[PDB]
């Protein structure tokens, strides 16, 4: 992340604010519908519309992203527990991080018309790819 | 691509509201901003060196209209996309040598632009149908690589 | 999916020399070592915890023979790769949920294995012919996603 | 990169030596022939077999990698000017770094069989992916 990327990501996620958990849950729902192969990582989940399990998991994802934006200069350390979980235990295919990242961008675009400018879109894309790199490392 | 009648209706109902003079330029412009290697294919369009330069570039807007028209033609023939894209595939693969990963990226940028414009109306099921569409378009445009 | 006579000669001259008992296991093992998320699909194979464990694993060797046999079948039917891999495409896409990017990765690992075994004989043009083949196999195996 | 990856890359790449130009040129030719889309980055080159321009450029690519192996713990600084060149000036598609990295692995496998073990293959792949991440940042 360039200093400009970090500034844009901090600003946009600040507008996300208290809606982060709702947006995380929505991104997961979009991912499970648009890319149903991703459902195979969640055998113990109810994946139906309005699932409390998908909602709760979305807020966990959102909390992790909020911690990442708060520690954007030290994301490998800030996200350390999640790398072992995703890369070693779950063995999540790196392609699926691109799928969830896209669904997070779609969710942010649908909820933050004014903030989701082309420049901020580009910074958020790089931020989510950087998060993905940590979780697949 | 095959959509059910329910998915077809959702996609077409939204597509009728799309500003075909702007959305194509917005999707193409965002592709050039978010993925700047794509600018290499549009050097004749002039200044692409900043986001505002790209988004306000008249050639980007004009070209984006052509791109969106091809998506519109494809929506008219989802079960036989070769009937819309066979020659465009020759152009992009044999003549321009565009890496086909960028077809996928442009489709996903278009999905983001649709979400940006339609907000809550761009529901997860509507998105899922559009993802089927843009994947089929990307695959049809890559046919000459296959 | 169309090779020129030069590309066909490159492929066939080398393939007759390939050890079909070993090369598939070598490519599958290296896939599991180099791209460790692919191990998710092979939990039934047992110990994959180190490179030496993977490369010496009897199930890896045995399965690799089957994978290479499918590549050989594809080489015998270059003009009909979609029909050659239709059943396997159903298996990998509908039943195993393997993302098709991994088909590309395994094809490229096989190319590395051929280079490793054949050295100077695996010239840039010979490689280029094999890249056309493994791209065709990957696209045919991914057809059920389209 | 783990210390084991760094050790693996150092011994394997150390075997290149004075073959740097030859192997770099060969990897480039493998890329241009196998993946003709990559040629759009070199309209200003003669790309025919035995091109002196490809030979000279192959030595630069290989020598840059040698410098990167020497500074494997601080590659962002060791490749910083080349990152500006590729990511900002030339705007090289990230896909093409995967293609060149694969062709470099093929070249090393064809010339250094004993060194290209599965473990070393994995380390070299990680090394080239890390180089690629710096050059696309
Ligand atoms: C921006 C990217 C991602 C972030 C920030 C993220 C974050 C998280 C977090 C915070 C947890 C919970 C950790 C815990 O409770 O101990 C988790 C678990 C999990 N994640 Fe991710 N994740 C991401 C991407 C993905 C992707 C792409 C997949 C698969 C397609 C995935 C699949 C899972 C699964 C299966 C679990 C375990 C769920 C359970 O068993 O309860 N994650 N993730
Ligand atoms: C994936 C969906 C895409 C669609 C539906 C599409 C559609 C089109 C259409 C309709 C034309 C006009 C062809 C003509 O007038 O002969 C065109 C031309 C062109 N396209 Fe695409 N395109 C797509 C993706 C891309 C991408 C991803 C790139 C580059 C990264 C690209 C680069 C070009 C170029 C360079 C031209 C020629 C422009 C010129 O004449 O200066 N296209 N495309
Ligand atoms: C790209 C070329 C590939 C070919 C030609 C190929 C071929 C085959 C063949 C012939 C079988 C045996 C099917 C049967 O006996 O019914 C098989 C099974 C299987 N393949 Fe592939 N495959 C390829 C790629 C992959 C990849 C990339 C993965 C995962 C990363 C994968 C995962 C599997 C699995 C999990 C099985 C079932 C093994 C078992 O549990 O018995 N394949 N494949
Ligand atoms: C391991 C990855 C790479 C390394 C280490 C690398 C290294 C270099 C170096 C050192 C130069 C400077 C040449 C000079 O100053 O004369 C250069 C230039 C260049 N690179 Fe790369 N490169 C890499 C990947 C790529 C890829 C994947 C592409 C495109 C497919 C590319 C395209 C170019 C171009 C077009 C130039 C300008 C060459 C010239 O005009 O002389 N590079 N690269």
């Amino acid at each position: 992340l360039s200093p400009a990327d970090k500034t844009n990501v901090k600003a946009a996620w600040g507008k996300v604010g208290a809606h982060a958990g709702e947006y995380g849950a929505e991104a997961l729902e979009r991912m499970f519908l648009s890319f149903p192969t991703t459902k195979t990582y969640f055998p113990h989940f109810d994946l139906s519309h309005g699932s409390a399990q998908v909602k709760g998991h979305g807020k966990k994802v959102a909390d992790a992203l909020t911690n990442a934006v708060a520690h954007v200069d030290d994301m490998p350390n800030a996200l350390s527990a999640l790398s072992d979980l995703h890369a070693h235990k779950l063995r999540v295919d790196p392609v699926n991080f691109k799928l969830l990242s896209h669904c997070l961008l779609v969710t942010l675009a649908a909820h933050l018309p004014a903030e989701f400018t082309p420049a901020v879109h580009a910074s958020l894309d790089k931020f989510l790819a950087s998060v993905s790199t940590v979780l697949t490392s | 691509v095959h959509l059910t009648p329910e998915e077809k209706s959702a996609v077409t109902a939204l597509w009728g509201k799309v500003n075909v003079d702007e959305v194509g330029g917005e999707a193409l412009g965002r592709l050039l901003v978010v993925y700047p290697w794509t600018q290499r294919f549009f050097e004749s369009f002039g200044d692409l060196s900043t986001p505002d330069a790209v988004m306000g570039n008249p050639k980007v807007k004009a070209h984006g209209k052509k791109v969106l028209g091809a998506f519109s033609d494809g929506l008219a023939h989802l079960d036989n996309l070769k009937g819309t894209f066979a020659t465009l595939s020759e152009l992009h693969c044999d003549k321009l040598h565009v890496d086909p990963e960028n077809f996928r990226l442009l489709g996903n940028v278009l999905v983001c632009v649709l979400a940006h414009h339609f907000g809550k109306e761009f529901t997860p099921p509507v998105q899922a149908a559009y993802q089927k569409v843009v994947a089929g378009v990307a695959n049809a445009l890559a046919h000459k690589y296959h």
